[PDB]
């Protein structure tokens, strides 16, 4: 495509805004550049940060999977907003409330797992008894040393 | 090495004196025979390297690179003959001559016993590569890509030349075998710090080290397929091979001079992998993938352990075959849709079912699926780097997660989903294209049956 | 929104009933509440103050958002349903048949004879279709995506090929 | 009813948006103008998509502008910042480990692979 | 609401073409034109057993018997459990029984 | 040993010949699915001969047949461990896989790529057997990642579907995060013990195993979909029902538990790891059973049941009962794979309908599906003397007669009650009541392939628990003395779950209209974990790519370098061409040469 149809520097004047919008197939009212600050966007339009999942599924798009039409300006982060990646569609619950309930559930569970560790359950039973000095030799004890015997009595 | 140098030169008369319609048949047929004879280099011994003469020698590090180099020439002719089909006959022969001269310099680079001989051949590869990119590239930006490639390399090589000539003056020799016995420790001083930087920064640029990597995506995006195959498969490995040889004479100073360059590689590999997730150009994605994979090789070479050199050796071979395959796969699409945009042509598995199997196999090797040599090499570096410092396992582990994400994302974007409605020129895969991918993937998978021959001299 | 007030109310009605049906599950229960909901719409059906009607709608939307099922029923092949796009991997475009090898085309001598007739019909009609659009599109370009019907006999409706020849919904 | 509160990752529903209502002659004239642009572009695409003799790609200038704008700005988490942070973590870790090895206080009884 | 007369007419026209197109997807009788009880089941499972079990097990056994087990520590068995009163086949040794049980019971 | 060793290898070799014939293309695609189904059925029989030998004389052996590679002092071989766990899992896996493939011959009959589907099912089973029989961690890693990739290719079977590609990649993402721990384990074992082979790891018996065991625990979390890395398993319901059946029973999801069972000689001496795994399992079993209470998609309900059951297995690991956890793997394999096949029978008959709200009245319309679904639900809930009783009942008694975290125990009992609640939910809405499906009735379940495949798994769901529990050798002291109220806990809470679930289910028939509680939404929306994390984490990462760096950049930029050379060039070359000015500069050069640099001195 001719050089005049490629992106350029940040627009400065109303005519540099008017020409940029026409280049991007946008209404001049709807055209808004990224704020000038050297980051490198240029005159590329700043389109709403909305996922492609949010677009009408029944409309006959030119690209049905991307839900894009041929010729419309692509969002700067379109590859981040394809239907396989970031989704921004509304949720039945508020975002802040989801975060509070989800974190609260996890924080509460960890608290009670700590209480469980401090006050474990167990049965009213003495320690298990093993013969031959707590199985000294079976557990790899060195035989040359003579271990202090462990003695178990009946009851 | 004359049993390989002379036959390689004979590829030039053969191409120039071949009948007009037979240049691609003859060059490919006889370059494959040279690749067949390259297997005789695998007469390796446990203790001594294979030292042919005063000029050339081969050990377990140069042999796999030599076999990879000579295997690649016939593959680049297959990849090249389509987009050159309308080229003037003489200019076809010159293009093939540039590839032959590149193999000639490369096999001598990897076998040179004298480091200054290595440097001249190491630096001679620039000329054919630069000519290929700027003459047979298809876009305006091929001229800037040529200059960046040229001046990034020379910026590091010229300091290297001074350091090598200094070393021969004070040691008396630059023969690699001699330097193994006459090496002396390098002590702390600002003079030795800059001798260390000169000896290494030329190789770091070719790897490339993160920070000095920006010439690589430029060159790849603008180079022809054959230029991308050699550049990714072999030319990046020149830096790794140079670092594996030069670090012999930089101890023990490498203990603390490595730190900044390990940090760049450990962090750089995470960032380059993440960048691959947002690349819009297919060739540029594969280029940034190499930077991520070659950062492992830099870390492995710098920590200097037996396991890290075996891992680095395997990585270089494995990445060479994988990256070359990925570029050829993206070229097969480009020859159809004539664009490098990854999102342009989607759902190709429907239209090109067998080419979708090659895409799957290439992606799996890129993410290093066990027991591929891509994993074996990557695993050995992780094992040794964990010993170097346990905390690195976090960065190593994260990189494997991100590497999986963009490898399969590139597979899903181009091969799955719905096909692009208006693109109606996706002709069935040619026998030439299918054979080209099988010649990458079959040898790569066969080496799993016998990986010792790609594990280098410390095996 | 492009939709008129009348269109907005109807879409809410259909949406409200469907989410009500998800809550009730049982058909007898759903029938009872569906009639109560229809009563609420019928109550203000004749409101003539478009500021009150607009208010009634906006409040209704807020109530729906509070009462919507978090997991409403979706028809399996509707967007979001469990079979949505399940068959897209079996839909092959018809232009792929041009690349078939002669030996492949020889197994269907009669299908590929009919196919040529359609291709001929497409070739012969195209020029007229382009002309019809040019002499019906107002200066400056179209204002809507609606396309015209054919007027003369022996004319096909403009831009018909990719609609008529599209893949079947169960292509394999 | 508790009002909807919109986040970056959870946008506001259209049905809950005051703008969508209160139709104004200017907003409709803006909506009618956008539809004209979309229909103009759709006709441009359709006259090539439906052309019997077109075999190839319908180059989209919108996609060319997108890739071109994305690939241009070649050159925190991108400077010395991350590097210095990680330098001290590994230097600190390897300094402690080296001291323990020298003091024989690090167990490497069976460590012979490195 | 409904279709406008032009909207209705266009759908009618595309409808005729679409249904004729779908009718043309049917295959003629000759198409495709290809180029040039227990006894049966028992045979079918006899061949599968022979090719997929007997031949593989012949190859495995030859491999394990004459190539794997001839190398040290290639196949390692957990040694057999010996119980009181057992007899060793190799050495003919008898293992003593256990001592008399205290003989609690219930 | 000759018959034992030889036959345990032909089992594995037999599964690969169908793969070799497809790849070598000397086969016959006339009936490839039947060929693959036949191969499993024979491999199951050949695997029973080694198993009987183990049952009889406790025979176990290791086969290290091929020396692959030596790395200085680390020698790697193709090494197969045919022990208690391998000899009991292989026949159970092959028996269930035999049923799934027979069911697949009916369910996927109209799929044009049926041959590829059965090729992928077989490769999916082959990697699971590599994983199960691996004697060293490298060969185990081959199987670990093998099942991961085969899950990816089968979850995303319908690759035109965008949600199937999202779900397939999400399985890779979570499982690959788990592999960070797996690589951590291999690194620690190589560094500290000099081995990846299990025999040497157990012989050296490291005392300081906190690091390697956390690595294996993190690996098990992703593979077994424990809390934190859990969402992918419900999302894996994108794949065809046969994939869900095989994925959730005798392949991928139990590899995480199976990995921790392999390393019980280490974990049994590490109380820190036991507490971590107990609490991880306890939260997983509660959280995913709570989610199942309000799911309306039949596959998702069964999927969340599997996560709940996998948590219970992880709890069993935590209370130091490795063999109970293994027995639950084997028993769960029968009835879970049957429930997924019973659900597939319903989905197929109701024209791809999966939502339970549009089912009902199937109790008599689908008699055989109904019988298997009740047996399956009773087996799952721990009905006395069905397959699931012989593991779940033992596990609960062990847990509540153990020195354990009290919160972990309570959450495991409540989750057990929830198991009855969501089992009633499937039975009540799918089978009881009046039909709620569309009018054109196509209910048909008379295919012999469907009947036989479910019939065999039905028989396993009844007696398999009894058969296995009576043949395995004892390896622990089973605690059989406890108060009546600890012995009968599992039965009681399960019964209360049935009663409580029945009342709520009947409560939906009333003409009442209710607003969702925050609790109802929280369960329905899976705790908001997928809603938050799957938007926030991808967004932070995908959008992830000071004055000091300004100097390090602006100074070293190629633009900076190239643009200073342009200034210097212009200064050098922008001259007036005047003899007067050039010779005036010759004068200055000479003066400063002498006065300033003393070049004449
Ligand atoms: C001595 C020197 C000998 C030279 C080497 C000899 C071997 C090469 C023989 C190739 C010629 C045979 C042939 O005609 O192939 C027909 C074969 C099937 O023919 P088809 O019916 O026309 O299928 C059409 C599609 O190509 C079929 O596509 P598909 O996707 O449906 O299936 C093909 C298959 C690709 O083929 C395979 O990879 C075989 C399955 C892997 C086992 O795809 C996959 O396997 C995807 C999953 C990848 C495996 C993941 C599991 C990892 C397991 C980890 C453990 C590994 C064990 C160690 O075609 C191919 O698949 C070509 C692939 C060639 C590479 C094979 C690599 C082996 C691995
Ligand atoms: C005990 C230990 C437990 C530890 C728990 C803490 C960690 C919890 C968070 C885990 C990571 C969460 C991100 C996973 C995102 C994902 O799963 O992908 C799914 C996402 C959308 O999928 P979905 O929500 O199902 O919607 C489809 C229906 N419309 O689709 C996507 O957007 C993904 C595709 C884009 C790729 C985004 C890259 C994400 C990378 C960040 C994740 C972490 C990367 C590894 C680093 C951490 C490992 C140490
Ligand atoms: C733009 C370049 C123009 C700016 C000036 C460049 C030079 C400034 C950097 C100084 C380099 C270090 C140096 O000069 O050391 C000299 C040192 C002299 O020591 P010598 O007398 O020979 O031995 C006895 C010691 N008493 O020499 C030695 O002892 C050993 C010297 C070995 C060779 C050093 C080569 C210098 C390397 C400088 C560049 C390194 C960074 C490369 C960056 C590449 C970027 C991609
Ligand atoms: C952790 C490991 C991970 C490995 C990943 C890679 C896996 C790749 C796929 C493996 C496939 C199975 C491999 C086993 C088959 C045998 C392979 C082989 O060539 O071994 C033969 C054997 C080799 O000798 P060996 O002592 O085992 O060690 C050699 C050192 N490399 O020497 C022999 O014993 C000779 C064999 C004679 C066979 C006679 C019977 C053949 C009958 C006709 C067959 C057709
Ligand atoms: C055996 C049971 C096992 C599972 C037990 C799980 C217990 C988990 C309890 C977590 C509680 C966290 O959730 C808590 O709920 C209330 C109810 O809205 C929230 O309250 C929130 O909602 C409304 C407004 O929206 C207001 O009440 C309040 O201003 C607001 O904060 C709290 O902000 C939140 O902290
Ligand atoms: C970091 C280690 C090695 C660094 C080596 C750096 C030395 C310089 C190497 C590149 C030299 C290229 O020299 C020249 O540079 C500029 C930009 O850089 C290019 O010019 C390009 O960029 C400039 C500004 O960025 C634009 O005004 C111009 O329109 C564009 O074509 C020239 O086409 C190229 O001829
Ligand atoms: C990519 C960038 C990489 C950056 C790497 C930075 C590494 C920094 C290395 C610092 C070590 C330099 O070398 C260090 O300095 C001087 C050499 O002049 C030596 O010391 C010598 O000079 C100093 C002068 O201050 C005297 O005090 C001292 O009497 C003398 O022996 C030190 O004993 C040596 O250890
Ligand atoms: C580390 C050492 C590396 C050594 C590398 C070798 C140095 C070679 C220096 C070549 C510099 C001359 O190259 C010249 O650079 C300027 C940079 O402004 C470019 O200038 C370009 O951008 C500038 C503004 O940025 C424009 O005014 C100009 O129109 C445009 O051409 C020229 O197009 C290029 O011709």
């Amino acid at each position: 495509i001719t050089k005049d149809m490629l992106p350029g520097p940040y627009p400065k004047t109303p005519e540099e805004r008017a020409a940029a919008a026409k280049k991007y197939n946008m209404r001049v009212e709807d055209y808004e550049p990224y704020p000038d600050d050297g980051t490198g966007y240029g005159d590329y339009p700043k389109l709403p940060d909305r996922s492609q999942q949010e677009r009408d599924p029944w409309y006959d798009w030119d690209h049905p999977d991307l839900r894009l039409n041929w010729g419309e300006p692509m969002h700067w982060d379109l590859d981040m907003y394809i239907r396989n990646r970031v989704d921004t569609s509304p949720t039945p619950v508020n975002w802040n409330l989801m975060c509070k309930h989800l974190f609260g559930f996890v924080a509460f569970m960890l608290f009670m797992f700590w209480v469980g560790e401090t006050y474990p359950a167990y049965q009213p039973v003495g320690p298990k008894q093993y013969p031959y000095n707590n199985l000294y030799l079976e557990r790899g004890g060195d035989p040359n040393k003579e271990p202090e015997p462990v003695v178990h009595y009946e009851i | 090495m004359l049993k390989y140098i002379i036959p390689t030169i004979m590829l030039m008369p053969l191409t120039w004196l071949s009948k007009n319609n037979m240049i691609w048949v003859n060059s490919t047929a006889h370059s494959l025979l040279i690749s067949f004879t390259s297997l005789l280099l695998m007469n390796q011994f446990g203790d001594n390297s294979l030292n042919f003469s005063l000029l050339f020698f081969s050990d377990s590090l140069s042999t796999p690179l030599l076999i990879l180099t000579m295997w690649l020439l016939p593959l680049m002719l297959m990849a090249s003959q389509h987009h050159l089909s309308k080229e003037n006959l003489t200019r076809k022969k010159l293009f093939i001559t540039m590839l032959i001269s590149l193999q000639l310099f490369l096999i001598m680079t990897f076998t040179a016993m004298e480091l200054i001989l290595f440097y001249i051949l190491f630096e001679a590869t620039l000329v054919p590569t630069l000519i290929i990119i700027t003459r047979w590239g298809n876009q305006t930006e091929r001229l800037n890509a040529g200059l960046y490639f040229l001046f990034y390399t020379l910026a590091g090589s010229l300091p290297l030349l001074v350091a090598l000539i200094y070393i021969q003056n004070t040691v008396g020799s630059l023969n690699f075998l001699m330097l193994q016995y006459w090496v002396q420790p390098v002590h702390n001083s600002w003079s030795n710090v800059f001798m260390w930087l000169a000896c290494m920064m030329a190789f770091m640029v070719k790897m490339p080290l993160y920070g000095l990597h920006l010439w690589l995506p430029k060159a790849h995006v603008e180079a022809p397929i054959a230029g991308s195959m050699v550049l990714a498969a072999v030319l990046l490995k020149l830096g790794g091979y140079g670092m594996l040889r030069i670090t012999l004479i930089l101890n023990p100073m490498t203990d603390f001079m490595a730190y900044p360059f390990i940090m760049l590689s450990l962090w750089g590999m995470i960032m380059t992998s993440s960048i691959c997730l947002r690349q819009t150009d297919l060739k540029s994605l594969i280029a940034y993938s190499s930077v991520s994979h070659m950062a492992l090789v830099i870390v492995a070479i710098l920590i200097q352990t037996p396991w890290s050199y075996m891992g680095a050796t395997a990585l270089m071979i494995a990445h060479g075959l994988t990256s070359s395959m990925l570029f050829c796969l993206a070229n097969s699409n480009y020859e159809r849709i004539h664009s490098r945009t990854m999102i342009l042509a989607r759902g190709l598995q429907t239209l090109l079912p067998l080419m979708a199997t090659w895409w799957l196999l290439a992606s799996l090797t890129n993410l290093a699926l066990p027991p591929t040599i891509n994993l074996i090499g990557e695993l050995f570096v992780v094992m040794s780097t964990f010993s170097w410092s346990n905390i690195t396992i976090i960065l190593m582990g994260v990189n494997m997660v991100i590497t999986a994400l963009y490898s399969l994302y590139m597979l899903i974007m181009t091969q799955r989903g719905k096909y692009t409605y208006h693109i109606n020129n996706i002709s069935p895969s040619f026998t030439r294209e299918n054979a080209l991918m099988s010649l990458h993937i079959l040898p790569l998978l066969l080496l799993t049956l016998n990986p010792k021959i790609i594990l280098g001299p410390l095996y | 929104a492009y939709l008129t007030h009348q269109q907005k109310v109807l879409r809410l009605y259909k949406r409200a009933l469907r989410h009500l049906e998800s809550w009730c599950i049982h058909r007898d229960k759903y029938r009872y509440f569906a009639c109560l909901l229809r009563a609420r719409f019928d109550e203000h059906k004749n409101e003539k103050d478009m500021v009150k009607a607009t208010q009634l709608l906006r409040e209704a939307e807020e109530e729906f958002w509070h009462g919507q099922h978090p997991q409403p029923y979706i028809f399996p092949e509707s967007p979001g349903g469990t079979s949505y796009e399940r068959y897209e991997c079996y839909k092959v475009p018809e232009w792929c048949l041009d690349d078939w090898h002669p030996s492949e085309k020889a197994m269907y001598p009669d299908y590929f004879a009919k196919r040529e007739q359609w291709k001929k019909l497409r070739r012969e009609s195209w020029e007229r279709e382009v002309k019809q659009l040019q002499e019906e599109t107002p200066v400056g370009g179209p204002r809507t995506e609606a396309l015209p019907p054919a007027r003369k006999q022996g004319d096909l409706p403009p831009l018909w090929w990719h609609i008529v020849t599209r893949p079947r919904e169960r292509p394999m | 009813f508790p009002k909807y509160e919109a986040s970056r990752l959870s946008s506001l529903p259209t049905t809950l948006d005051p703008a969508e209502y209160d139709i104004s002659s200017e907003t409709r004239k803006a909506q009618a103008e956008r539809l004209a642009i979309r229909s103009r572009l759709k006709r441009e695409y359709q006259l090539q998509y439906y052309d019997p003799s077109r075999r190839g790609v319908i180059e989209d200038p919108a996609l060319v502008r997108w890739t071109y704008a994305r690939s241009a700005n070649i050159y925190a988490l991108f400077g010395i910042g991350p590097l210095v942070f990680w330098y001290y973590v590994f230097k600190t870790d390897r300094d402690r480990k080296e001291k323990l090895i020298q003091e024989g206080k690090l167990d490497r009884t069976f460590n012979i692979s490195y | 609401s409904g279709y406008t007369p032009e909207e209705k007419l266009r759908l009618q026209q595309l409808r005729e073409l679409r249904r004729r197109w779908l009718k043309d997807q049917e295959l003629s009788p000759r198409e495709p034109v290809l180029p040039p009880n227990v006894i049966y089941k028992t045979y079918r499972h006899s061949i599968f057993a022979f090719t997929h079990v007997l031949i593989p097990v012949w190859i495995i056994h030859y491999y394990l018997k004459y190539h794997v087990t001839t190398k040290p520590y290639t196949i390692v068995e957990k040694k057999p459990r010996i119980f009181p009163g057992d007899t060793i086949l190799e050495t003919g040794e008898v293992i003593p029984p256990m001592k008399e049980f205290p003989d609690q019971h219930h | 040993m000759n018959m034992f060793s030889s036959l345990s290898l032909v089992t594995l070799l037999l599964l690969t010949m169908p793969i070799m014939m497809m790849s070598f293309n000397t086969y016959k695609p006339s009936n490839y699915p039947l060929y693959v189904k036949t191969a499993i059925s024979y491999a199951f029989i050949t695997s029973m001969i080694p198993t009987m030998m183990f049952i009889h004389s406790g025979q176990e052996l290791i086969i290290s047949n091929w020396h692959w590679l030596t790395i200085q002092t680390l020698k790697l071989s193709l090494s197969f461990k045919m022990d208690y766990f391998s000899m009991m899992f292989i026949p159970v896996a092959l028996f269930v896989t035999w049923s799934i493939m027979e069911f697949s011959m009916w369910y996927m009959y109209s799929d044009p790529n049926i041959n590829k589907f059965f090729k992928y099912l077989l490769l999916f089973l082959i990697t699971m057997l590599i994983l199960v029989t691996a004697n060293n961690l490298f060969q185990l890693f081959i199987g670990w990642e093998g099942v991961g990739i085969m899950s990816f290719l089968l979850i995303g079977w319908w690759y035109g579907r965008a949600d199937a590609n999202t779900a397939a990649l999400q399985a890779i993402l979570y499982n690959r995060i788990g592999d960070i721990g797996f690589i951590l384990a291999m690194a620690w074992f190589l560094t500290n013990l000099n081995t990846w082979d299990l025999q040497q790891i157990f012989m050296l018996n490291p005392s300081d195993s906190n690091m390697p065991l956390i690595g294996l625990a993190l690996a098990a979390t992703g593979k077994s979909a424990q809390f934190g890395l859990h969402p992918w398993l419900p999302s894996a319901m994108e794949g065809p029902t046969p994939v869900s059946a095989l994925l959730h029973s005798s392949t991928m999801v139990v590899a995480g538990i199976f990995l921790l069972i392999r390393f019980y000689p280490l974990t049994e001496n590490n109380k820190y790891i036991q507490s971590i795994t107990l609490c991880l399992g306890a939260i997983t079993t509660l959280f995913t059973a709570m989610c199942a209470l309000t799911q309306n998609d039949i596959k998702k309900i069964i999927a969340f049941s599997t996560s709940s059951q996998l948590g219970l297995m992880m709890v069993t690991i935590g209370i130091n009962q490795p063999y109970l956890a293994f027995l639950h793997i084997c028993t769960h394999a029968f009835f879970k794979a049957m429930l997924f096949m019973c659900s597939g029978s319903i989905i197929h008959s109701l024209n791809d309908e999966q939502d339970i709200r549009k089912m009902g009245g199937l109790f008599k319309a689908m008699p055989f599906t109904t019988t298997a679904l009740i047996v399956g639900s009773l087996a799952l809930t721990g009905m006395p003397f069905l397959t699931g009783f012989y593991s779940k009942d033992l596990i609960i008694e062990a847990a509540n007669t153990s020195y354990t975290n009290a919160w972990a125990l309570l959450m495991t009992l409540i989750a057990t009650s929830f198991t009855a609640i969501y089992s009633t939910r499937i039975i009540f809405f799918a089978l009881l009541g009046q039909p709620r499906f569309p009018t054109l009735v196509n209910i048909n379940e008379n295919n012999p392939l469907l009947i036989n495949s479910i019939k065999r798994l039905l028989i396993g769901s009844l007696f398999a628990g009894y058969i296995i529990s009576n043949n395995i050798p004892p390896t622990t002291i089973p605690q059989m003395t406890m108060p009546y109220y600890l012995k009968t806990t599992a039965l009681i809470v399960t019964i209360l779950g049935f009663i409580l679930a029945l009342e709520i289910s009947n409560m939906t028939k009333n003409l009442k209209y209710h607003y969702p509680s925050n609790a109802f939404k929280f369960s329905t929306l899976l705790g908001y974990f997928p809603t938050i994390m799957h938007r926030l984490a991808p967004y932070m990462n995908l959008s992830m790519s000071s004055l000091l760096d300004l100097i390090w950049l602006e100074a070293i930029l190629p633009k900076t370098i190239s643009l200073a050379q342009m200034k210097a060039s212009t200064l050098v070359t922008n001259q007036k061409g005047l003899i007067k000015l050039y010779f005036l500069s010759f004068l200055i050069t000479i003066l400063i040469s002498m006065i300033l640099f003393n070049f004449h001195e």
